[PDB]
């Protein structure tokens, strides 16, 4: 249950971060301390988003 | 057969608080009923009379007294969690202005000022919404120590997280960052070098909330602190005078014109002058452009300390 | 029924001419309603002369031994299934809950009998637990 | 008194809340009109005792039972406060119990020297003074043997039966006198020198009153140490101690010990950043558990003439 | 500033309209709570709008 | 305790060493007060304003709070009726907070020249001693309101015989804090910002 | 280096970063140690109040979090060649969350120890405990507000 709700929040929170790096948003990659190449830091949390989707659908079978 | 013994002892304990007459075998027990509930007692008395063939008078007759009747507030499941936290400070006076009716909106909103985040208000709506959605199946459960407290105030947590979602939208605040959803009133200039200080120019006002152009800037605290600290003064003075007006709302109901001219109006003139005068000058300095008029922008704090 | 959320409710000081024939029975039909906060009409009377105190002391000595019965239900660890049919009978909404007759005087001569027999039963099964723990430790050395 | 509420703030706030449970002079007038113990139980529950007899029956409610349930309710409150104290107060509440265990080793010796049972005698023993060796008291009846054998491991170790009682008790009260002037601060200095001195006074007067040398068994910490100790040492009759007790202005006309104690105790609560409050509560609540017992003895057997001898200053 | 007065008019009008068309079941908790929420929301919005109406502090940052 | 009488011998010996050898004008506290940065004094007066205010505010809070929690074990209604004693202990920290906000506005960067001038040394000394005045007066008023609001907690055990008189001396400690506030607002009244 | 930026100027900054976390952690330690000795003496016989009575050590830990934020914020403004102006506002932010968070951590310790020993003899004190406790907590937050306000004037 803790990892289900934690991954349900994980998928939603991480993916919209991946979309706010893939679109080169001003609040994420607009500084000088920014993660450069936003579409390359985006696939780190596309894969991190869907690995929470793995934890979500794997822990969604014990419910 | 424990329940109908504790209930059987309760009746006797209630009976002790009575008087008896040596001549006539009566038993008078004067008690407090709400006046809009005298309809039920006649029906109840009649039903008992029907089911008891003694043909008793059963005259529950109402008299007027000099004592102080209690304060019965009639709260349903939404305003009972707000009435409960306003009378842990004290049970009110009889037929006084109830404080728990303004506490329904004033208490969550006041918390919302201080909490103010759409992400943290969304985690608190989902924390209270789950309880509100299936309240019937939480109405009977194990009822833990920090679970009856979190359940009897499920609407005082839902209305917190909705007011704190509106406040975190006025603060321009998702979990730690800003929503870039309206056109900004601050336009940064055309060309600059990498690593130079840049001063934006105001081209408009942001419609709902703080600009998202204040995110990451070096003086983001020199605007937010001034705005919040004047918001704290304005929203505290309005809550002090809406609450203070209740005093006139119940020195005029109790028919006490001495207390109006002796306590309310001398305190209204003093409070409004000393702090109302302060409060209308935040709004007046906010409604005067001190850069196209060529006039120096004053200081309210400096102005206050040389009135006295 | 005007609501009482802005100010308090308008309270009416009713007083009850209750006769001595239904003084015990009519008190239930307004105890079931849950409307009347009574006043201390006897606050100068000595607290042992309220003319029902010999009828409260006799069911405090029944509630004194119900919490002794529950202490036996915690020593011998019975799950205490606790049938809630009394909550289903008196729904706390309306005055349809009937009173009890002389069943309370059967709960007195029933509750006392259990206390006496239970006290004897406990004393006897703990007296043979004394010589049980006396012999179980003698078989340790021997 | 700005450092007192660090370790002793919750302590004094609850002890000062226990002295409001000391039932007052109006609370005995309605309590002396019962004539049955059930009725007394009925209106003792309205006080801050608060239905402590809710487990005992009403048919079998002995006079002693109320004496020991009210004292158990006293003593659980005492070692509730005692195990919440710091090193300047946990010691002080242990030094309160050190004078109790002297009255327990004085009673275990005079109970075990004669033909008596350990269990029966042990029941009468006061339970605030109780060390783990105290149930023995049967290795030897010799006074010398007890110190090496059984009192060596006690905290009575730096200190015939009444002779070694006053030999323990004077050295105890001297050690308790120069502790409360060493580590206990200023608002309880003047308290724990005067209240303690009084305890040295009404023990030293009971030396000469019970004796009718004596200079070594008398405690010298109070107002009778410099002058009245020599006059009270050579007093062989009741008039010698009556003439010797006239020199003090606070003890003249007394030879009334607990009434002077309770009047000296009601002024001890007048200070409110001192640790003399817990001694004033202990001796006040130990007073009003023998006031309730003195009333319940006049109720158990009908003695209506001598009831009004209870004494309450609070 | 007249887009604070202009919203105060339509907030006031809505509040006044609600006061006469409030539900009859729980009147003193329906109209009072709705009006109170509207007033509090208006107060926060007009404070966070007037602080940005003619600001004396322009945002300043180096990293962009 | 011995180190007090060891650093007093050093001050006597080093004083008479400078004095006897004609160089006693080397121990000069004026040149110390004139070569030292004013931002030291100004911000060791702001940070010790809110510092000693909070230190006295908390000193009052654990005196009367740990009194009325102990007094509330039997009478629990005191903690929601005698919470006015912990208001005025905490308004002490508010009075050290207001001084900090006002003082900060006088704390600007100065140029290389016009750094050790008359007005900068003035406002350094002014925000130093005014932040000590309102920091230590609020330290004493927080201790005073704590030790007189703790006697309000064990006297609200008694019903109503004394609280109407006790409150008067409760707010007499508040007035002293306020008078300390309006002195630090006049010590640094004519102090300017760093220019 | 120059007159504005000497070499001892980041001593104030470094000391301030250290002061912000050592003084708050000393006050949060005293709060944790007196509350934890009040809890581990309270719940020997009343173990069902173990989650209500733990709020003094959570609330004393929030003082440590406040101290941590000041140290991180002013370590972001440290530097070798920093002005002596910003050295003393980092030392003012240091010892203004420092000596205020230790006194606030002390007062959480005494009030929380009195509370968790008091809210078990009578559970009605649990609402009165935390409202006193909040007051002893936000005195550390008042120290934190000064530090944030004073760190807002660096460069």
């Amino acid at each position: 249950w803790c990892c289900t709700v934690l991954s349900a929040f994980g998928v939603v929170i991480l993916s919209v971060i991946a979309h706010l790096f893939n679109t080169n948003h001003e609040s994420f990659v607009g500084s000088i301390n920014d993660p450069e190449d936003g579409p390359a830091v985006a696939h780190t949390v596309y894969l991190a988003a869907l690995v929470y989707l793995v934890f979500f659908v794997f822990c969604g079978f014990q419910v | 057969w424990f329940q109908d013994v504790t209930r059987e002892k309760a009746i006797f304990e209630i009976l002790n608080k009575s008087n008896y007459d040596t001549n006539r075998k009566i038993l008078i027990a004067e008690g407090w009923i709400p006046r809009d509930e005298l309809a039920t007692l006649q029906a109840r008395l009649g039903e008992m009379i029907a089911r008891l063939g003694i043909d008793v008078p059963s005259i529950i007759q109402v008299l007027d007294t000099n004592h102080t009747p209690p304060t019965f507030h009639r709260t349903n499941k939404f305003t009972a969690g707000f009435q409960s936290i306003c009378d842990c400070y004290g049970i009110a006076q009889y037929r006084e202005i109830n404080a728990g009716l303004p506490t329904i909106v004033t208490f969550p909103f006041m918390f919302a000022i201080m909490f103010g985040d759409m992400g943290h208000g969304f985690l608190m709506t989902l924390a209270a919404l789950s309880l509100v959605l299936n309240e019937k199946k939480i109405n009977k459960m194990k009822r833990g120590e920090i679970f009856d407290m979190a359940f009897t105030g499920r609407y005082i947590i839902l209305l917190m997280g909705v007011f704190s979602m509106y406040t975190g939208f006025l603060y321009n605040d998702i979990f730690s960052k800003t929503m870039t959803i309206f056109k900004s009133g601050w336009k940064w200039p055309d060309h600059w070098k990498k690593g130079e200080s840049i001063t934006a120019t105001s081209v408009g006002t942001y419609p709902i909330g703080l600009d998202w152009a204040w995110h990451g800037t070096e003086n983001a605290l020199l605007f937010s602190n001034s705005y919040k600290m004047k918001l704290s003064i304005l929203m505290g003075f309005i809550h002090m005078t809406y609450s203070y007006f209740f005093s006139l709302a119940n020195h005029l109901y109790f028919n006490s014109m001495i207390d109006i001219i002796g306590n309310f109006i001398p305190g209204l003139l003093f409070m409004q002058g000393i702090f109302g005068y302060l409060s209308v000058c935040i709004v007046y300095k906010w409604a005067v452009d001190w850069v196209k008029d060529g006039k120096p922008a004053p200081g309210l704090l400096n102005m206050l300390i040389n009135m006295f | 029924k005007e609501e009482a959320i802005f100010r308090s409710a308008e309270m009416a000081l009713v007083q009850f001419y209750i006769p001595q024939e239904i003084s015990r029975d009519s008190a239930y039909t307004l105890g079931q309603l849950g409307l009347v906060q009574f006043r201390d009409l006897n606050s100068k009377v000595r607290a042992f002369q309220r003319t029902f105190v010999n009828e409260i002391r006799r069911l405090d000595n029944v509630e004194r031994q119900y919490r002794y019965f529950y202490s036996l239900l915690k020593k011998h660890d019975i799950k205490l299934y606790e049938g809630d049919t009394d909550k289903y009978l008196d729904g706390s909404g309306e005055l349809y809950v009937p009173p009890s007759g002389s069943v309370i005087d059967d709960y007195v001569r029933n509750a006392s009998y259990l206390e006496e027999r239970l006290i004897q039963m406990e004393d006897a099964t703990d007296q043979i637990e004394v010589q049980k723990n006396d012999l179980e430790q003698y078989r340790f050395i021997l | 008194g700005v450092y007192f509420n660090i370790d002793n703030g919750f302590i004094e706030g609850v002890v000062r809340g226990y002295r409001n449970g000391l039932l007052s002079n109006n609370q005995y007038i309605n309590l002396t009109q019962c004539d049955t113990l059930e009725d007394l139980k009925l209106q003792l529950s309205s006080t801050d005792y608060g239905n402590f007899l809710s487990s005992v029956s009403s048919e079998s409610l002995t006079t002693s039972l109320i004496q020991e349930y009210a004292s158990s309710k006293l003593y659980h409150e005492f070692n509730y406060i005692r195990d919440q104290s710091s090193g300047s107060t946990r010691k002080f509440m242990d030094y309160i119990t050190y004078g109790y265990m002297i009255d327990n080793v004085a009673l275990m010796i005079t109970g075990t020297i004669h033909d008596r049972d350990k269990g029966e005698i042990l029941q009468r023993c006061h339970p605030l003074g109780w060390f783990d060796t105290l149930p023995t008291l049967s290795v030897a009846t010799d006074l010398e043997s007890l110190y090496e054998t059984v009192l060596v491991d006690t905290p009575l170790a730096p200190y015939n039966i009444e002779i070694i009682r006053n030999k323990l008790y004077k050295a105890y009260l001297e050690d308790f006198y120069n502790f409360v002037t060493e580590e206990i601060p200023e608002p309880a200095k003047e308290c724990m020198q005067t209240l303690l001195g009084f305890e040295a006074d009404r023990r030293s007067i009971n030396i000469a009153l019970n004796s009718l040398l004596k200079s070594d068994l008398l405690p010298n910490i109070g107002k009778l140490y410099p002058l009245a100790t020599f006059h009270l040492a050579q007093a062989q009759d009741f008039e010698g101690v009556r003439a010797a007790l006239a020199n003090v202005y606070e003890y003249r006309g007394f030879l009334h010990f607990y009434q002077l104690e309770m009047e000296l105790c009601r002024d001890a609560f007048t200070q409110q950043f001192a640790i003399s409050t817990v001694w004033a509560w202990m001796k006040s609540k130990e007073q009003e558990v023998r006031n309730i017992t003195w009333i319940a003895e006049c109720i158990a057997q009908n003695q209506r003439e001598r009831i009004n001898n209870y004494i309450s200053v609070y | 500033f007249y887009t604070v007065v202009g919203v105060f008019i339509v907030v006031s009008a809505m509040s006044v309209l609600f006061w006469i068309m409030a539900p009859k079941n729980n009147q003193a908790v329906w109209r009072s709570t709705v009006i109170l929420t509207l007033a509090m929301m208006f107060l926060m919005w007009a404070i966070t709008f007037l602080c940005q109406l003619h600001p004396l502090v322009a945002p300043r940052r180096s990293d962009l | 305790h011995f180190l007090y009488y060891l650093v007093l011998i050093v001050v006597i010996v080093y004083g008479l060493y400078k004095l006897f050898t004609g160089h006693g004008s080397d121990i000069n506290f004026g040149k110390f007060l004139l070569r030292t940065s004013p931002y030291m004094w100004a911000n060791l007066g702001i940070a010790l304003c809110v510092g000693l205010s909070v230190v006295g505010a908390a000193w009052g809070i654990f005196i009367t709070g740990s009194s009325m929690i102990g007094a509330g074990v039997r009478a629990p209604r005191i903690t929601t009726k005698n919470l006015i004693s912990i208001i005025f202990c905490e308004v002490v920290a508010i009075y050290g907070l207001i001084i900090a906000i006002v003082f900060s506005s006088k704390l600007t960067v100065a140029t290389a020249e016009n750094m050790y001038s008359k007005s900068n040394l003035y406002t350094g000394y002014s925000l130093f001693w005014a932040g000590i005045t309102v920091g230590a007066s609020n330290l004493i008023c927080g201790i005073a309101v704590g030790i007189t609001g703790a006697t309000a907690a064990i006297s609200d055990a008694a019903d109503s015989a004394l609280f109407v008189k006790i409150l008067v001396i409760e707010i007499f400690g508040s007035i002293l804090g306020l008078l300390g506030l309006i002195v630090g607002l006049l010590m640094a009244g004519k102090a300017s910002e760093f220019q | 280096m120059t007159e504005l930026c000497p070499v001892y100027a980041p001593f104030f900054g470094a000391i301030g970063c250290a002061s912000a976390i050592i003084f708050t952690s000393l006050g949060a330690a005293y709060g944790t140690a007196k509350s934890g000795v009040g809890i581990c003496a309270t719940c020997v016989l009343r173990p069902d109040l173990l989650f209500k009575n733990i709020v003094p050590v959570i609330m004393a830990g929030i003082i440590a979090i406040y101290g941590l934020v000041v140290s991180v914020l002013v370590c972001y403004s440290l530097g070798q060649k920093q002005a002596l102006y910003t050295g003393f506002i980092q030392l003012g932010a240091g010892l203004s969350v420092g000596l205020s968070g230790l006194a606030a951590g002390f007062a959480i310790g005494i009030v929380g120890d009195a509370g968790v020993r008091g809210s078990s003899q009578q559970p009605r004190l649990f609402v009165g405990m935390i409202l006193i406790l909040i007051f002893a907590e936000v005195l550390g937050l008042y120290g934190l507000i000064v530090a944030l306000l004073l760190n807002s004037r660096a460069t």
